[PDB]
Order: structure tokens, then sequence, then C-alpha cells
RNA sequence: CCUUC
RNA sequence: CUUCC
């Protein structure tokens, strides 16, 4: 009817294998904090599977409210992992974050001097950057840039080891100038706006070898096209082989993400673990 | 309401306008801590005192305070931070002391030849007595906690050869984070000593409780329960040891660490014992073919020095021909990411790396420095560890190895004390040295 | 207050 | 930063 048999979800952007012309005619509750709970549980999980996350400090800029983040925190704590959580954001954070010794809550907004400060402060602890910087309706390329411009600075300053950066190509028809964003895999996000082109730029650093990828409008077309395909054709399909309670692409996608997450508690099949996580996850935000 | 109650019953005073809001979060944590019998505790450290710490300069009324004395600082501590800090630690005692610590109180010589021999082939190179008491606790520990603490290092071999001169009971445990906090207090109490617990940015998942004066009391490595299983575990004396086979592979991987060769050109005998105690184990366990004769060993390792990455040809053993041994972990990681691979096998501080086999090829990171017999020439004692490494994987995954290892060993039997031309500069691991000061009330990571 | 849920 | 089974 509108089903399908896949081998694996499109994990990263380099993996979408088709396009579709964006047509502007363009499903849960508390889903905002979810899209994130995964990309973040996912990002850091890798950093752990590769070590990086060991006793490092996560500097989340553009966090608040950041309800989910608590979950994440509880996850790793429960995992023995050691991490200081620095959340900076001009707006405030979901109270469920106060009183946490492992979490500092800055109620300030970022700029040049500021990074230079915290950097000095935190150093030499290794830093892990998670930017979700914002700027109603949907950011103008004008802002999109200033933001990215700013994210590329945090990077250069906090000179982190790994970083999960917000990344949504600026609409072609509204293009302005080009820019560079750090090199790094771009993961598609589950349970994300029906038609969003947002995706986190996951990138791990070499040390004295930063790398940026020049972004061009030709490049931008590819996005809209490929992305749109994903959102309209891909996600709206049903993985009939995927032996999971829920079979929507996203749940299938969300599966493949958690499959890589770590959890001490002993579990039989993976479906077993994932399913629990999912459960526990949805539990947290409180989604049926 | 019941909330403000707990805060005063804990603060031994009224909470300030702020203090309330802060601690407000620390519900039962703070409540539980309180309606928790201190006495029973006071007597449990005592019941322990005499058993692993019978020989101490302390008294029942003296100690008793310490314990209470600690659970009493809530009333003097006015620094919200220090407050939050002492609460998280009081809670470690409260929930784990009982479960984790309190519970406590309830043939070979043959290869001595080969040892010297294989050892020689190489040889081309250049702490407070609380240690004791503890080393007495740890014994019982491994016994009590089989599945939540496994051991290795020097100690272990003495459990197969009581003729093995060890110093530290080395371990891997799923809760090391707690384990140390507890012990920390154990010592901080009975002793009356102000110890410190630190994490060393260099080692992965590592916290060594040192002494008030930096006297290495005892160090530990933490590992996921996940990993805890895949580890080649062995039983003997109601305690689990890291299967000596495996333990011998690192043996080989260790000696590719020049630093440790400036340690070999020292105690040529020290290792000479642990050594054979291993050559002996397997030879007897899996009847290891011990005849100087041995083919396809030390696979041709090619060290591109411009990328700081080796290239081993496991081919003659495993499906994958090459094994790209990286020397810059932080690199391998990104490239791995680039490989779009997110299910790499990480065996924490064990293998000290994450092995990957994207497209019939093995990618990995060697935790040590590489030995050169000449410019671009990978000194053999390198292909030693290099191999083992892989095998470690092979072992934590249970695969066709016996063969290769036996093969690898024979390649060690009498060889040129080949000169060491140069060596690689191991990638620097970042991170601030974090510690816990039970005494000064400071927590930092 | 002898292993604190 | 030194602090490395
Ligand atoms: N480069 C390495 N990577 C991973 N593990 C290693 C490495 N080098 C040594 N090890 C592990 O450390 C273990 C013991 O450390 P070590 O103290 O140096 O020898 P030991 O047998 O414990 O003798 P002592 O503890 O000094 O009395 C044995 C080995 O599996
Ligand atoms: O978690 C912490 C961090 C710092 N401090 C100590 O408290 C004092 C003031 O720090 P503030 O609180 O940040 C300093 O001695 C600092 O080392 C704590 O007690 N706990
Ligand atoms: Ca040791
Ligand atoms: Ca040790």
């Amino acid at each position: 009817m509108d089903v399908v048999s896949l081998d694996k979800p499109f994990m990263y952007f380099e993996e979408i294998d088709n396009e579709l012309d964006y047509e502007p005619e363009s499903k849960l509750p508390y889903q905002g904090q979810l899209k994130l709970l995964l990309g973040e549980l996912f990002f850091l999980s890798k950093l752990q599977r590769h070590g990086i996350l060991d006793g490092a400090t996560v500097v989340y800029i553009g966090s608040a409210p950041g309800t989910h983040i608590r979950y994440l925190r509880d996850h790793f704590y429960n995992l023995g992992v050691i991490i200081k959580w620095m959340l900076i954001d001009g707006r405030h954070h979901d109270p469920i974050l106060n009183g946490l010794r492992d979490v500092t809550l800055v109620t300030r907004f970022v700029d040049e001097e500021y990074l230079r400060s915290i950097k000095k402060q935190l150093h030499p602890s290794k830093i892990i950057l998670i930017s979700d910087v914002a700027s109603g309706n949907e950011p103008s390329t004008a802002d999109l840039l200033s933001n990215y411009a700013l994210q590329n600075v945090m990077i250069s300053i906090l000179n982190p080891v790994a970083s999960s950066l917000k990344w949504r190509c600026p609409f072609p028809d509204q293009w302005i100038k080009d820019f560079y964003i750090p090199h790094g895999n771009k993961m598609l996000q589950p349970f994300a706006p029906s038609y969003s082109a947002e995706m986190r730029l996951l990138s791990i650093y070499t040390g004295e070898n930063m790398r940026l990828t020049r972004v061009t409008k030709s490049d931008a077309v590819n996005y809209e096209k490929k992305m749109y395909y994903l959102n309209k054709i891909v996600r709206n399909k049903v993985v009939v082989n995927f032996d999971y309670p829920n079979q929507e692409y996203d749940y299938f996608h969300m599966y493949f993400m958690l499959r890589t997450v770590y959890c001490n508690k002993t579990f039989p099949t993976t479906k077993a673990k994932v399913l629990f996580l999912q459960q526990s996850i949805f539990r947290f935000l409180n989604i049926p | 309401n019941i909330t403000l109650k707990i805060i005063e019953t804990y603060l031994g005073r009224v909470p300030s306008v702020n203090e309330y809001h802060m601690l407000k979060s620390q519900a039962r944590n703070i409540q539980k801590i309180t309606v928790f019998n201190k006495d029973i505790f006071v007597s449990l450290v005592k019941k322990n005192k005499k058993r692993f710490f019978s020989d101490v300069n302390t008294s029942a009324s003296e100690i008793k305070d310490r314990i209470l004395s600690y659970f009493s600082k809530q009333t003097q501590t006015y620094n919200i931070g220090k407050l939050f800090t002492i609460i998280e630690l009081q809670s470690v005692l409260v929930t784990t002391y009982t479960d984790i610590l309190g519970v406590l109180t309830i043939n070979v010589t043959s290869m001595e030849e080969l040892a010297r021999d294989m050892l020689n082939s190489m040889n081309v190179a250049v702490v407070s007595s609380l240690v004791k008491n503890v080393n007495k606790l740890m014994e019982e520990y491994l016994r009590r906690h089989n599945k939540s603490c496994i051991c290795y290092g020097s100690y272990s071999l003495y459990l197969i050869n009581p003729n093995i001169r060890y110093g530290d009971i080395d371990i891997l445990q799923t809760n090391s984070r707690t384990f140390l906090i507890d012990l920390a207090f154990l010592i901080k109490f009975i002793t009356g000593n102000n110890i410190i617990l630190s994490k060393i940015p260099y080692l992965r998942n590592y916290m060594v409780i040192k002494d008030e004066n930096d006297n290495h009391i005892i160090d530990s490595f933490n590992i996921r329960q996940d990993t805890m299983n895949v580890v080649p575990k062995i039983f003997i004396d109601n305690i689990y040891i890291v299967d000596p086979t495996f333990q011998l592979l690192n043996m080989i991987k260790m000696f590719s660490q020049i630093d440790r060769l400036e340690d070999l050109s020292k105690d040529p005998e020290k290792f000479n014992a642990r050594m054979a105690t291993m050559l002996e184990y397997v030879r007897y366990t899996h009847g290891i073919v011990f005849d100087g004769k041995r083919n396809n060993m030390p696979m041709k390792c090619i060290i591109d020095e411009n990328n700081r990455i080796v290239t081993v040809t496991t081919k003659d053993y495993f499906s994958f021909k090459k094994c790209l041994v990286y020397l810059d972990e932080n690199v391998l990681s990104s490239d791995i990411l680039d490989l779009n691979a997110d299910t790499s096998c990480d065996f924490e501080s064990v293998t000290n790396s994450v092995y990957l086999i994207h497209d019939n090829i093995m990618y990995t990171y060697f935790s040590n420095t590489i030995l050169l017999s000449d410019k671009g020439k990978v000194h053999e004692i390198s292909a030693r560890g290099l191999c083992a490494h892989i095998l470690l994987y092979q072992m934590l995954t249970s695969g066709e190895y016996k063969q290769c290892l036996s093969d690898l060993l024979n390649s060690m039997m009498n060889r040129d004390k080949i000169p060491i031309y140069s060596h690689t500069e191991r990638d620097k691991k970042p991170g601030r040295h974090g510690f816990i000061n039970i005494e000064k009330d400071i927590i930092v990571f």
C-alpha cells in the first residue's frame, strides 16, 4: 500500500540516494525534545564507543529549555561515565536541571570574549561541543549564517575534540553568500519536523588540523532535493520486515540509533534493549 | 512542608532563601541519608577495622567520631557547592557501603628457561603500607564480588604460581567509581587519613585512590558490564582472573612500549617469572606447540610515518588481509565516522582501542609507541604487540586465534637483540586531572 | 544499635 | 602540563 523492505535507515546525509523537487504544500507530542534526545544520546554514545567522552566536559550552547538533557545525564551517570555538563543559554533551563553537581548552568549569551573565558576556565579538560543555537516561523538565511558563523567560532575557540553542531542548509532561493562549516558526518534526525532539513553536524577533530567544507548554492540544491525525498518518500514508508512493535520508518530509524547506545543492564535480543530504551526514553518526556 | 523539614534535619539548621531552592532537588538523597542508622555504620567500619586493619593506631570512640564527624558537616558547610559535594558522597556510603564493602566482613618453573630466552631476544634498551591492609581487603573482594570485579596484573599469576612476587592487586570492575569512593572513606575513617581519589586523563576509565602524600594506595579501571563479559575470564580461588592467555598477549603488547624496555633493561627477572607462568599456562591449557620452528609470524608491518599509521597483513590468519593500526586514536575515530560506521567494537581500557572491520579491512589504534629497527623498519618487538592487539580482539570475540598465538610465541624463541633505531611519539591524550577530596570537600573532573 | 532500601 | 596498567 505504501510499505517497504530496507536493510538500514539513512543514518547520515551522504547516504540518501535520490532527490525530489521541493513543493511548498508541506507526528507526536513533546516530540521536540525527542528528536534531540536521540541525536544527542547517539552523538555522545559514539564519543564513548571511541573514548572521547571519557571524563570530558560537554559544553552545550543553545541548550535550554533542554529538558531531555537530564535524561542523557542520568543515562551516562548510570553508565559509570564521568562528565561535567556545562549548559549555557540566555534563556533558562528546565528546573529539573538545577541542583545537579555535575551540571553548571550559565544564564548568559555567547560572544567573542565569553568563549575565550570559559575556554581558559575549563582548559585543559577536553571539551565536547553541542550547539543548537537559535535566532518565530523559521530563521532567515541572514540568521542561519550569523549562527553558523558563530558555531564555527566556538569550535575554533573552545577547540573541542568532537562536536555536534546544528546544521540546516540555507534555502537556495534565499541564498546570500557561501560559508564553511566544519567537516563531519551529518546525521539525519528521527521524529523531526515532517519537512525539516535540519541535521546535526557530527565532527571529531584532529588537533592542529581543523577542516571546513566550503558550502555553495549548488551544494544547497542537492540538500533540498535529497532531503525533501527523505521527508516525503522515505520516512512515510513502512519497513515491513523490521520486527518492531511500531514500524514507521522513524521508529525503524530510531531503532538503528539506539542499537549503538550502551546500557549495562543485561538484555536478551537487541530489540530487547532498544525497545526498553525507547520505552524509558518516551517514558521520560512522557509520550504514550 | 515535608521538604523544608528534611533540609533542616539535614542542615542541622534553617535553609537560607536560596539553599532551599538548590537542595530542594536532593529529596530522599538527603532524607534517606538522615533516617539511615549511623551507629550500625560506626560499628561496621569497626567490624572491618579488625580484619584488614587490625594493626591500626585508632580507637572505637575515636573512629566512631570520624564517621559521625563526617555525617555532621552538613551543619557547618555553607557553600552550596561543598554542600552538594558532601551530599553526593554521603549517599555513596549510604547505599553501597553495605552492598559493596560491608559484605566483606561476612610444574610452572619449567619454562623459566624459555622466559629468560624470549626475554633476552628483546632486552635492547637505553606507596604507603596502607597498600598492605588494602591488598588484604581486595583478596576477599574478588571472592565476594566475582561478577562485579575481575582481576589481573601481577597478583593473578601468583594465584597460578604462588611463587610470583607481586605488589598490586590489579582489577577491572563495573562500579569502580563507587568502589573507590567507599574504600576512600574506609581508609579516611579507620586511618584518619585525608586521602584523594584521582582520574588520570591519560588512561581510559581510570581512577587511582592515592595517599594524603601521593602514596599510591590502589588504582582501578572501570568497564561496561558489556565488556566485563567478553573479557577472557577464569576461575580459581572463588575469584575471577583475566585468562592468563589474554594477559600474556598484553604482555607482548606491553614490550612494544620503549618506556617498558627501559624497564626490561632493569628487572630481566621480574618479568621472567610472570612470563613463563604464562608460557606455562597455555602450553598446559591449550598444549602450545613449543618448537623454535614457526612460520607466517609478525605479519609484514608497514609504518607510513607521514600518517603515523601502520599496516599489518593478518591475511595468513583472518578473512581480512590488512589491519590498519592507527597511532592517532582521535584520527581513526573520525575516519571511522567517515566510514559511516557506528558499531565499532570497543573493549574499553582492555584493548585500549576500538577495533573495526569496515569492508573486509581492520582499523585499529595501538595504545603504545612503535619500535624501529631502522629508519622505516618496524623493529620486531613491535609486530609482537601489534599482533597480540589483534588477537586480543580475536579473544574478546572468540575466534580462530590459538593457532596464531602459538605461532607468534615460537617466533620469540632465541632472536637477535636487534638494535632499536627509533620510535613513534604516542598521541597525547587530553583532559584535566580530576580528583575527589573527601577531606577538603572538592569534586572535580 | 553488625550490613540501613 | 607534569601526574601513565
Ligand atoms: N600497553 C599496554 N596496554 C594495555 N595493557 C597493558 C599494557 N602494558 C601492560 N598492560 C597490562 O598491565 C598488567 C600489569 O601491569 P604491571 O604492574 O606493569 O605488571 P604486573 O604483572 O602487575 O607486575 P607488578 O604490578 O609491578 O607487581 C599486565 C598487562 O596486561
Ligand atoms: Ca599491576
Ligand atoms: Ca595498578
